[PDB]
RNA sequence: CGUGGAGGUCAGUGACGAAGCCUAGACCGUAAGGUCGGGUCGAACGGCCUCUAGUGCAGAUCUUGGUGGUAGUAGC
RNA sequence: AUAUUGGCGAGAGACCGAUAGCGAACAAGUACAGUGAUGGAAAGAUGAAAAGAACUUUGAAAAGAGAGUGAAAAAGUACGUGAAAUUGUUGAAAGGGAAGGGCAUUUGAUCAGACAUGGUGUUUUGUGCCCUCUGCUCCUUGUGGGUAGGGGAAUCUCGCAU
């Protein structure tokens, strides 16, 4: 009977909540009397967060990644028949990225042809965006000289300040995994590697489980030994895809729906 | 079991000594007894091909156009013995990038097209080995009584050369191919100072769209001569090859130049490579060089790995027998090999060394190495107490 | 094909009388049977009732702005029927077709040169 | 008789008839030349029929006669057209000697349409596409949105940035 | 197609009987197939499953897991297998219910009654 | 920005919905500490809650000049519930580590609940006020 | 024109999402209505020839159910 | 041989499908009202599996904030989906004793806006279903269909590829 089930459990919940409240109040009183009991309880009780329940060289940097020996040269382009949103995103990308020369797709220059021309033109990395709807849906980076290509899926995008003329400071976090550290190194190399201390500009790439957040802020150190910050620029996420070793050859990761079934083991 | 792992990121040989069931991914599972790198030379001179001459010696062919002879010694560090590797002699200057660079145009991608070794196996006790390169330069290296490698002679081939498989089913003929290069049978003189082409493959008729079928053989495996009477002039040889366009071309010189039956392994011409020969019952039915010891294609079971993440098993008719490591492999399988006819070595960009049971298709070992794997050889399969 | 200019004779839906004023009244048209109803007498300043006058021309009937007649398509076999009428009919994919079948249908339509009225349905590039 | 069959298929639920919104009846029969269920167009209601079909790239001239009406197994006598527009049209005209102008004209039109549809090789020969149409299920979308929100909430981006800044500029420049 | 007039092909009747079936009938209902290795030995495809029997999971998220049956939950039309448990967030272990039809028997707990049933069912021992 | 925001919700509370809406509107957009002080003063009749929509038969008081409306009321139960919810929100923010002095009620909402009484659900969100940072020449 | 069910039919659609619902979206028909674009949803439903009726709502001081102004008012 | 709206036990429906169908799909001739003959309802569905929210914390009591299982909590034991009337917050617009609709135009906001891209005849090269020699096989036999082995382009635009 629906009425019987609803009524019986309604009373049970009230009694259980009242008992829990009384027990918690008595425990708080006893802890106030004896603070050590709180420490003893905490030493055995854990919030069991998702992060807490994780389920478990030199030539590489100089070969497959850019360095400060020579200034990077990055080629920026959009997909064929790109809409205004692609150009709007490229406007932000050129400002964020260093030495970006925007180019228009010519509808027939093959990826091999593009790579050959870039070798002729001496271009370090090629960044090509993806656009199905009137919003940016994908972002790709490739290190042209024998380097790999990283395909990123852009999900969120929205646009309280104006960036200054000083180069932002690059900071990375949560890249312990070998797959993660590769993406972190790629982001560090693609972004400028000569930040200006003056201007107090910070650019951060943060990832918690698997999504990497691109955020920019302006920070000032306060007298309380704590630093505040304010929103500065856009905010969007990215998700690596297929981690191809070559220009478009062997795929390394190929994140497919097979993953995310375990609900853990984030890469 | 004892295995040697070739690392490209570190350019060193890593030895794996672990028993069946080892899994470094999970702590609760058994862990490898010992693992360490040996003969580190960097990414520039990573090992390309490997071969175990004996239990105490081996020969390597690095990507720097150098073939080295490595001495193997065993000593104690349970209470197991680790392996120490030392170099006795080597031969360098075996690569020619000029021939391949001119072919960069008209290729598919990666204009660099860096030269690299494609095969390293004895010609046969003989102390002679064959070192082929993608540039079409075939070099014969012999281990003389002085114990120093010497290049007996050098031979040229129509570059690019994706593979070079020798013939050993007696019951000096080898087949080589490459991008837009038809399979050709070449005979080497006993003196090894010259070669002779005797047979070439012919492309199949056009496809539905009246377009020439792309030709790009990647690997080959010889079989025993076809039975029955043989026609005058035509040679008696059978070999099956795997093309990059997912075409299981089967060739029979007795029948004719054209393949007698071509079957599409996968739709949309999915990339394929790393051909192998195995048996469903896990038996050593393959010769020392891997050639199938049979005179019929109906008993041919092969393992081919696609470029993205998968490893495929196919029969003689192209039917798929099932994937290998579908739930464990998360990257391209750069190199695979069947050891002793039952063990299946696996590796690739996933940076994991896997041993699979051919009969049950069950994973046995999983060891993390960090660097990408391009060649795996199992010195022995003896367990350690 | 320079087809005749499309004339509709009307672009506003024939909303039912008092539909906006009263929520319970649906917008679907329904002739007023009231003897004293002003609408039934088509008084000045009132909505215009539908009638034969607004009939669309035969040549321009069932013609989309692009100039191609709409035709529902459920699979590749149905799409094949428009091989000889590509310039006069435009394939329309049903809302229930999944992405797996939709991509195949779109590929065949592009191969045959048949325009798709509603592309990019459940498919992301 | 054809007339009886023609009436039985016009009305009385012919199997292959599509009622388009425009009112035109489309015939899905593979052997039909126009694809429309009309007179002298439906192979079932016509003892004599001619159409152009193709399994592989080769184009054939399928024709039907009352002779094989008693033997449905081999009703059609397909003949290869020796693919070439001018000579193929000449061969079609020669084969359809004394045939109705309607049949000849529509067979030629069908052959021309099929031949020009062979240009699909142009798209396949010059595609080099980097998009490869991908479909996303709503369930996958939900797991890519709520989980993203949870990750953003638990990340504490501002706190992490503050901690990193308080560490970089506390032991060096 | 049924031929006997004493059997009713009614969905409602079958559903009512299945849910209201007694424990004795549910024992016959809770039958699982035998592994082909055991089939060649005893010459029987399926036998009733009891607590002492050992079974292997071949379907569901727990595929490839085998263990002894801790209990037979006839009321819930499911059985529990040793080492197949769901770890609650509080640290407690709860066996996962499994239908016998989705499990393959690897070993059988022999008894006088079990042997008699095997012989009656045409098997050999 | 959920990082710099905290929320507290109250549902199935046997309180007058009309008075709850008025007090929520009065306390809407006010600083956390200032809102708490104003509510505490209201408890002692020092200040009166301005009634705008549901203000039928309400006397004129000088305290209404502050809000611009003469009509005002002193709902003890509704203000008590509002201050309890605000205290819960402040405790949640303190647990989150947010700066209490910078908290302000950015959004407070009240709506009816399942039924002669007219219970209502009350939910409010407290967010830290944005602070500007100077640029560099 | 539309719906409940039935015979036939599309070797139909569909967990890579059927029905329903929402939609400051468009398309088709003079209209009854149909199609598709986007969000929730989860497991049945539809293209067409016929048969069938407990088959189409703006009211009947209509029935069952839900919610407002009066009103935080009269009143206790 | 005939009747049968009760009883026991069975087989079926072009029947209804939680405001329908017996009043009763569920604690239904139950709650409940009547001094009594009698009258007489409302109420189905979580999730596959409770795995029913471990643990921290604000809380006279009820609810929340973290945290967590589950594909989904946009499934919370008020649970398969969540329509209209109605109420609250936010954004936009208008308003002197109310409004709504139609013909007709200006404005903010907003939406759609090729995964179009070749065609013709020529000028080289490489192939094939194309040239040449020898073949195999299906019907029935025709103005046919299918399919191999050996040679080539300097005859080759019969198609395809650059």
């Amino acid at each position: 009977n629906k009425l019987k089930r609803q009524e019986i459990f309604a009373d049970i919940k009230h009694e259980k909540n009242k008992e829990r409240h009384t027990m918690r109040r008595k425990r708080a009183k006893e802890e106030r009397e004896n603070p050590e009991l709180r420490e003893q309880r905490l030493k055995e009780n854990v919030t069991q967060t998702i992060e807490n329940t994780r389920v478990y060289e030199d030539d590489l940097m100089r070969y497959f990644n850019s360095n400060s020996n020579e200034p990077p040269k990055i080629f920026l382009t959009t997909n064929v028949n790109a809409k205004k949103s692609a150009y709007e995103f490229a406007n932000i990308l050129i400002e964020i990225l260093p030495n970006v020369t925007f180019v228009k797709r010519k509808f027939g220059y093959k990826l091999k042809e593009i790579s050959d021309i870039c070798i002729k033109r001496n271009f370090t990395d090629i960044v090509i965006i993806n656009e199905d709807k009137k919003k940016v849906t994908g972002l790709t980076f490739i290190h042209l000289p024998e380097g790999p290509t990283f395909y990123f899926k852009l999900s969120s995008f929205v646009e309280h300040g104006r960036p200054t003329s000083h180069i932002p400071e690059l900071i990375l976090n949560n890249f312990q995994t070998r797959l993660g550290q590769t993406v972190g190194r790629l982001f560090q190399s693609i972004l400028p590697q000569n930040p200006d201390i003056e201007g107090r500009q910070v650019i951060t790439l943060h990832n918690q489980r698997d999504y990497i957040f691109f955020r920019r802020h302006r920070y000032v150190f306060k007298d309380n030994e704590r630093v505040g910050l304010q929103e500065l620029g856009p905010q969007f996420t990215l998700k690596l895809k297929r981690l191809q070793r070559g220009i478009k050859e062997e795929t390394e990761w190929e994140h497919k729906p097979e993953m995310d079934k375990e609900k853990k083991k984030f890469y | 079991m004892r295995l040697l792992v070739s690392c490209v990121d570190s350019g060193s040989i890593k030895e794996v000594l672990c028993n069946i069931g080892t899994d470094t991914s999970v702590q609760s599972a058994l862990q490898p007894f010992h693992v360490a790198p040996h003969l580190a030379e960097g990414l520039k001179a990573y090992v390309d091909r490997m071969w175990v001459i004996s239990e105490d010696e081996a020969i390597l062919a690095r990507n720097s156009g150098v073939v080295e002879l490595v001495k193997i010694s065993k000593h104690l560090k349970p209470k197991f013995d680790i392996s120490e590797f030392e170099i006795t002699s080597s031969v360098s200057d075996l690569f020619d990038d000029a021939k391949l660079e001119s072919l960069s145009s008209k290729s598919v991608k990666r204009t660099k097209l860096v030269d690299g070794f494609v095969t390293l196996c004895p010609i046969k006790s003989n102390n002679t080995f064959v070192a082929a390169t993608k540039s079409g330069l075939l070099h014969i290296i012999k281990k003389g009584e002085d114990k120093k490698l010497i290049k007996l002679a050098s031979l040229g081939l129509k570059a690019p050369v994706e593979f070079l498989q020798l013939y050993d089913l007696e019951d000096y003929i080898f087949a080589y191919g490459g991008e837009e290069n038809l399979i050709k049978l070449v005979e080497i003189d006993s003196s090894f100072q010259s070669l002779k082409q005797i047979w070439e493959a012919k492309n199949v008729k056009n496809d539905r769209l009246d377009m020439r079928v792309p030709v790009w053989p990647m690997a080959l495996r010889f079989l025993e001569p076809s039975p029955g009477k043989t026609e005058k002039g035509k040679l008696n040889y059978q070999f099956a090859a795997i093309t990059r366009w997912s075409h299981l071309t089967k060739y029979s010189t007795q029948h004719g130049r054209k393949p007698f039956a071509q079957i599409d392994l996968l739709p949309n011409r999915e990339p394929l490579s790393q051909m192998e020969v195995f048996d469903a019952k896990g038996e050593n039915v393959v010769s020392s060089l891997g050639n199938f010891q049979s005179e019929t294609f109906n008993e041919l079971n092969v393992i081919t790995t696609d470029y993205k993440k998968n490893v495929f098993k196919f029969d003689g008719n192209g039917r798929m027998l099932g994937k290998v490591g579908r739930d464990d492999i998360t990257g391209s399988s750069t190199y695979i090999h069947v050891h002793d006819g039952k063990y299946l070595l696996q590796g690739g960009l996933d940076r994991y060394v896997r041993i699979f049971d051919i009969k049950t298709n069950k994973m046995l070992v999983k060891v993390y190495v960090g660097s990408r794997i391009n060649f795996i050889v199992m010195l022995d399969d003896v367990e350690i107490e | 094909l320079p087809h005749p200019k499309i004339v509709k004779k009307h672009t506003k839906k024939f909303k039912r009388h008092h539909s906006d004023r009263y929520h319970r009244v649906a917008e679907n048209w329904r002739k007023q049977k009231g003897i004293d109803s002003v609408v039934r007498r088509r008084f000045r300043g009132n909505i215009s009732q539908p009638k034969i006058g607004y009939g669309s021309n035969k040549k321009t009937k069932f013609l989309s702005p692009s100039g191609h007649k709409t035709f529902l398509v459920a699979n590749v076999k149905d799409l094949e029927t428009l091989t000889m009428h590509t310039k006069t009919y435009a394939a329309e994919i049903a809302h229930n077709i999944s992405a797996k079948n939709r991509v195949v249908i779109l590929a065949r339509a592009k191969a045959l040169g048949i325009k798709v009225t509603n592309p990019k349905g459940r498919l992301a590039l | 008789s054809d007339e009886i069959v023609w009436q039985v298929i016009n009305q009385s639920f012919c199997s292959h008839r599509i009622k388009a919104p425009n009112g035109q009846n489309f015939c899905r029969n593979e052997y039909n030349v126009t694809g429309l269920c009309t007179r002298q167009s439906c192979p079932l209601a016509n003892s004599k029929y001619a159409t152009v079909k193709c399994d592989n790239g080769k184009l054939y001239l399928y024709m039907k006669t009352p002779e094989r009406a008693h033997t449905p197994a081999k009703l059609w006598e397909r003949i290869k057209l020796s693919k070439n527009y001018t000579k193929a049209l000449q061969q079609i005209d020669e084969h359809l000697l004394h045939w109705s102008k309607f049949f000849r004209h529509k067979c030629k039109q069908r052959f021309t349409k099929l031949t020009q549809v062979m240009i699909t090789e142009r798209r396949l020969a010059l595609r080099e596409e980097e998009r490869h149409y991908v479909g996303v299920a709503p369930k996958v979308k939900r797991r890519e949105q709520n989980r993203e929100r949870k990750a953003l909430v638990a990340a504490k981006i501002e706190k992490a940035i503050e901690k990193e800044l308080m560490d970089r500029l506390k032991s060096g420049a | 197609a049924k031929q006997s007039l004493d059997v009713s092909s009614d969905r409602r009747k079958a559903r009512k009987a299945y849910f209201t079936a007694p424990s004795s009938q549910r024992r016959v209902l809770l039958s699982a197939p035998l592994s082909k290795e055991l089939r060649a030995q005893y010459g029987i495809k399926a036998l009733p499953i009891r607590r002492d029997d050992e079974v292997l999971v071949v379907r569901g998220s727990k595929k490839g897991q085998e263990g002894k049956i801790s209990s037979v939950y006839r009321l819930k039309f499911a059985v529990q297998v040793d080492k197949v448990t769901k770890e609650k967030v509080n640290g407690a272990s709860v066996p996962i219910n499994l239908h016998p039809s989705k499990l393959v028997i690897t070993k059988l707990h022999l008894d006088k009654d079990r042997k008699a049933l095997i012989q009656r069912k045409g098997g050999k021992l | 920005n959920p990082a710099k925001s905290a929320s507290a919700r109250g549902s199935y509370l046997r309180v007058s919905f009309k008075n709850t809406r008025e007090t929520a509107q009065a306390i809407n957009g006010w600083e956390l500490t200032k809102a708490q002080k104003y509510l505490e003063q209201v408890l002692d009749h020092q200040r009166a809650i301005p009634f705008r929509r549901f203000n039928s038969s309400i006397g004129r008081t000088a305290q209404g000049k502050e809000f611009g409306v003469t009509k005002a009321r002193w709902p003890a139960k509704s203000v008590k519930f509002v201050q309890g919810l605000l205290q819960n929100a402040a405790a949640n923010a303190e647990a989150k580590g947010l700066d209490a002095t910078k908290l302000y009620v950015s959004h407070i909402q009240v709506n009816q609940a399942p039924k002669e009484s007219s219970p209502s659900h009350i939910e409010l969100v407290v967010t830290e006020k944005e602070e500007a940072v100077a640029k560099a020449a």
